[PDB]
RNA sequence: GUAAGUUUAGAUUAUAGCCAAAAGAGGGGCUCUUCUGGAACGGAAAAAACCUUUAAUAGUGAAUAAUUAACAACA
């Protein structure tokens, strides 16, 4: 087993110089053992990526999946330590930079059948990884306008070079 | 050739008319060139490399005179 | 499969070339009698050299220098 | 666990290769790195260039103010290159101006100033020095050497070269090493010219030439999204220069640029500059 | 391999041969072991041919450092900053001499597939062909089908 | 000659518009000519990947 | 009129053999376009970007939908809609970051 | 104990493959040999393709002046002109004025050749037809 | 014209073709026996068997080989 996510939270940066912007806080939190499928948990992780701390919490409160409740508990623990230990001034000033789920060690049993058959029973466990960056979520992407698309095509045409000639 | 005129040898110009000089820059070889073979049971240790020698030349000057 | 126009012409040209070969074979410079024995001496000499080369197989010699020279493998800075 | 030491040693090399690839080390000057002899390198440096340098003068040229402070700071717990720097920079301006004027007498004095400044640019001097290993030979308190400090040394070395080898060798050195950098450089690339049409008119009146009448020689795809316009400047109903443009203004602007090159004798087919002269 | 390998164009370092040719190689370092069969060929090379090369090319810094070493090695440094290392393990004098000559001739430029064997800064002298070339003009520059 | 690089590239790579009259003209002969003009084979610098085709108008 | 080809379009071509016959002499001075065969620049009264904005005008439903936007782009450049579609992450990453440039 | 390095030898050439092939040694090894074989064959075909491109470009340049490719080549040979096909492409691209001059020379030789056939050989050799 | 051959001594391996094209013999397309040739990366559309092809080496050279086509009847 590897627990490098926690070690990322133990990283200590060198003292910042006067001519350096105030470093945004990054917090790495995870729950190593959950009796839940990583694949099912991943769906929850994918949706919440890039959202604010408050927005994610609100969606989780009204979510029907068991994993969502676990995620909210994990999120609350990370926020508490962030203010307590990572010197976060504002509770609301947090957003979900990264969210993903991983496989965990399982348990193996034999699945009996009423007709003399047997199967391989597995008790699934998974890990959940989230990295939180202090500050509001980044602005969403704006689709390219027709003007932007045309300019690139013209630029590509100009960038064309003569091939296989002196 | 010049801007408004050109000269053609038949098949070569006289040595007096044209003198061309260049300088040698570098002597090198070529990057590896695969030489695998197409034989049943080709195997992964049946190939050759060429890396032929190479040389570099830089053109220096072209000299002509009105010796028509 | 009808024959292409180019194919017919190409064979005709080759046929003409072979005809030229026939003419130059129609004027033998030397008659049969003159040819007999004219180069027999040269042929015999060539065969003699061939025999000498063929029968030159034999085992190789062995020399003391080979064994003695192997000791140089231990040469090193003083 | 597989026995043996060779396999373990091989894996250690494998680990080192990955570490280097993932985290390349910070750059360090060759002076700090092992097998460095300042005296030996200078002798090889001079011989490699096939030029004679006065070791004492050359050392002063390499010496920089920043380097002294670092040594002085260590000492707390020597001659700068300024004098040599001025001579090289001052002489280079005369030499650079002289070379340009001979090739392009038509080119105006203002243009020569722009060309001379470009050839004496910090990047150009830095670019030459770095590829010549001068940065390793440069004496400074910071690595990579700061560009302004490096520029000071380059002219300082030129000043040292003048004393050691005289103007003649230095002049050839400038031609061989600095004038080479102008190859493939267009006139307007090295000299910034705004409002070419106005400048062209100013030159024409100076030469007592009538202002050309702009004309549309060729036109293609005017109403499409990819229009091509050829505009030619006709003086006394005679074409002086023609330029291609996507718009009429662009074609007129380009045509003016072509005329300016012709006015100053900067035709693309002009005779190449000669480095062959041994004199 | 070409798709899976990098390539470059023909080029010169800084037009080295335009004014005067400068040798790219700047430093040669040789490591030797007093007692090692692998270095025997290198051992003899220092006695006989190392001096001759130094006299022929005095602009390269030569370092000879006999030391306890498992495998002798040669390090060549170029002016542009390229550094190449060659193992001398169990190589004869003749092999060593040939390699050094190749190193001296070689430049710091990377050795990979070259797309074009020609490099020129003046591709055109008479002007590049454009579609309007060889197209006849008309009186008043009348466009086709123009009533005027 | 002496033109700026980008305009020179634009001019060389520019596409032309051509007009064809089909009155009492065999389509096959027109098609062969049209294919040459449309594909860009009329240019001395034609390359397969240069997309140098030209507009052809038939009436 | 010794030249066998018209000289009125590209340049005057004068082909001559040297008296010895060892060389061929060609003189090709350029020919300029006549003033009378050209039109004046348009007297009635520019960056290509400006034309693009006017050509790709925003008229219906404020910013047009993705499909119509491609169709408008396709019509202007006489290209197929397939070209304008985006591509996945895998191919996008594969592109070489720094293609070599010489001269 | 060095089987890993053997895998790395295959991997370095198969890193850019797609699918499980790039990560399966059983499949990666096979692809590498096929890729190497393909490259070796392409070396010969590359030269032939380049010649085809040169011929096509010359024909377009010749057709621009109204001259067919076969006519231009034959006249140049009759004129003791020994420029190769690759150089001919270069001359047209960067020396259109010279190429036009070459076109006139070839056209004159063709005209002289037509004149010679019409003359039936009674007339002397032309000025440009002198060998 | 050309360079191998005979004898002595020891010793194994091999001992099932395929297809094209000729000459026979049974059937009267097939069934056999006998002679000849073949195993492209070129060509005949893809094409083990037909045609051009002496080995294999790098080159952004050149000359050639085979080479899917062919131009109603009055005396």
């Amino acid at each position: 087993i590897s627990r490098k996510w926690e070690k990322k939270n133990k990283i200590v940066y060198p003292p910042q110089l006067p001519g350096e912007p105030r470093r945004p806080a990054e917090i790495y939190h995870c729950r190593r053992q959950i009796k839940y499928s990583k694949d099912k948990m991943w769906y929850l992780a994918k949706m919440i990526r890039g959202m604010s701390i408050d927005q994610a919490l609100a969606q989780l409160e009204f979510n029907d999946k068991k994993g969502a409740q676990i995620i909210k508990e994990v999120l609350l623990e990370a926020q508490d330590m962030a203010v307590r230990d990572h010197n976060v001034e504002f509770r609301s000033n947090l957003h979900i930079a990264e969210s993903t789920s991983g496989r965990g060690q399982c348990l193996k049993r034999i699945r009996y059948h009423g007709r003399g058959r047997f199967g391989i029973m597995e008790k699934v466990y998974c890990h959940y990884f989230v990295k939180l960056v202090e500050g509001p979520p980044p602005p969403p992407e704006v689709p390219k306008t027709a003007v932007d698309h045309a300019k690139d095509y013209i630029q590509q045409l100009r960038s064309r070079t003569i091939i296989h000639t002196l | 050739g010049a801007d408004n005129f050109t000269l053609l040898g038949k098949p070569l110009l006289r040595k007096e008319l044209v003198r061309v000089e260049a300088t040698v820059i570098e002597k090198t070889e070529s990057w590896p060139k695969i030489n695998m073979k197409f034989r049943k049971r080709k195997n992964f240790r049946k190939k050759k490399i060429i890396v032929n020698p190479q040389t570099i030349l830089r053109i220096n000057t072209i000299e002509i005179a009105p010796r028509l | 499969r009808t024959v292409s126009f180019q194919a017919k012409e190409s064979m005709i040209r080759r046929l003409e070339v072979e005809a030229e070969n026939h003419y130059w074979l129609s004027m033998p410079y030397m008659t049969a009698e003159q040819e007999c024995g004219h180069a027999a001496e040269r042929r015999a000499q060539a065969f003699e050299a061939i025999k000498a080369a063929a029968t030159s197989k034999f085992p190789k010699h062995r020399y003391i220098a080979d064994q003695l020279d192997h000791l140089n493998i231990s040469k090193k800075w003083s | 666990v597989k026995k043996g030491f060779r396999a373990a040693f091989r894996f250690q090399k494998e680990l080192e290769r990955w570490r280097l690839l993932r985290c390349p080390p910070p750059p360090v000057r060759r002076s700090e790195k092992p097998n460095w002899d300042y005296h030996a390198e200078v002798q090889a440096f001079g011989s490699r260039l096939q030029e004679t340098f006065s070791l004492d003068l050359l050392k002063t040229a390499f010496i920089n103010s920043c380097y002294i402070k670092s040594e002085e700071a260590k000492r707390q717990s020597l001659k700068d290159n300024q004098e040599l720097f001025e001579q090289g920079l001052s002489f280079s301006h005369r030499c650079l101006t002289q070379f340009l004027e001979d090739e392009f007498p038509d080119l105006p004095a203002e243009g020569t100033e722009s060309l001379v400044s470009f050839l004496t640019g910090e990047a150009v001097v830095c670019h030459v020095a770095r590829n010549l290993a001068v940065e390793q030979l440069t004496l400074s308190a910071e690595f990579p050497v700061p560009l302004p400090v490096l520029r000071q040394t380059f002219f300082a070395v030129i000043g040292a070269l003048l004393q050691s080898s005289g103007p003649e060798r230095a002049a050839l050195f400038i031609r061989d090493f600095l004038i080479t950098q102008m190859t493939g450089k267009e006139l307007f690339e090295m000299w910034t010219v705004v409002n070419p049409m106005g400048l062209l008119v100013e030159e024409l009146k100076k030469r007592n030439i009538s202002a050309p009448e702009s004309r549309l020689t060729r036109q293609s795809g005017s109403t499409t999204a990819l229009p091509l316009y050829f505009v030619g400047l006709y003086c006394d109903r005679k074409l002086i220069a023609e330029g291609p443009g996507e718009t009429v203004l662009v074609a007129e602007e380009e045509a003016a640029r072509v005329a300016l090159r012709k006015l100053y004798g900067f035709t693309e087919n002009r005779r190449p500059w000669d480095y062959s002269k041994p004199k | 391999t070409g798709r899976g390998t990098s390539s470059r164009f023909l080029t010169s370092v800084l037009h080295n041969g335009l004014g005067r040719y400068v040798q790219q190689l700047q430093r040669l370092s040789l490591s030797l072991s007093r007692d090692a069969p692998s270095s025997r060929g290198a051992r003899e090379f220092v006695e006989r041919e190392v001096t001759d090369f130094a006299r022929r090319n005095p602009g390269v810094v030569v370092y000879v450092n006999p030391r306890p070493c498992a495998m002798p090695r040669i390090v060549a440094e170029y002016l542009n900053g390229a550094v190449r290392e060659e193992n001398v393990n169990s190589k004869s004098v003749e092999e060593i001499k040939s390699l050094v000559q190749k190193l001296a001739d070689q430049s710091g430029l990377d050795v990979i597939r070259i797309r074009k064997p020609f490099h020129t800064d003046n591709p055109s002298i008479q002007g590049q062909w454009h579609p309007f070339t060889n197209k006849r003009t008309a009186l008043h520059g009348l466009r086709p089908r123009e009533l005027r | 000659s002496s033109f700026s690089r980008a305009p020179q590239q634009w001019a060389t790579f520019a596409r032309m518009w051509y007009l064809l009259d089909g009155k009492m003209q065999p389509p096959g002969k027109l098609a062969v000519i049209a294919s040459n003009k449309l594909q860009g084979l009329n240019k001395p610098v034609y390359h397969q990947l240069s997309d140098c085709g030209d507009h052809v108008v038939i009436i | 009129t010794y030249s066998s080809l018209p000289d009125d379009y590209n340049c005057q071509v004068d082909l001559a053999l040297t008296a010895d016959g060892r060389t061929i002499v060609c003189y090709h001075p350029s020919v300029d376009i006549p003033y009378e065969h050209t039109k004046p620049i348009p007297q009635p009264d520019e960056t290509h970007e400006q034309i693009l904005k006017a050509k790709l005008e925003v008229r219906k439903s404020k910013q047009l939908e993705q499909g119509p936007m491609i169709e408008q782009l396709s019509k202007v450049f006489y290209t197929t809609k397939h070209r304008w579609y985006p591509h996945g992450q895998y191919h996008n990453r594969r592109k070489k970051l720094n293609p070599p440039r010489d001269r | 104990t060095d089987r890993y390095w053997r895998v790395q030898e295959v991997l370095k050439h198969a890193q850019h493959f797609r699918g499980r092939k790039n990560r399966c040694y059983r499949l990666a090894v096979r692809a590498v040999t096929r890729a190497f074989v393909k490259c070796t064959k392409a070396r010969r075909l590359k030269k032939r393709n380049l010649r085809t491109l040169w011929i096509n470009r010359i024909t377009a340049a010749s057709q621009e002046h109204g001259l067919k490719y076969p006519a231009f080549i034959v006249n140049l040979i009759k004129c003791q002109v020994e420029l190769n096909r690759k150089v001919l492409v270069d001359l047209a691209i960067y020396e259109p004025k010279t190429f036009k001059s070459l076109a006139a020379l070839a056209k004159r030789r063709q005209q002289e050749g037509f004149a010679a056939a019409l003359g039936d050989g009674k007339e002397p050799e032309g000025i440009f037809s002198r060998v």
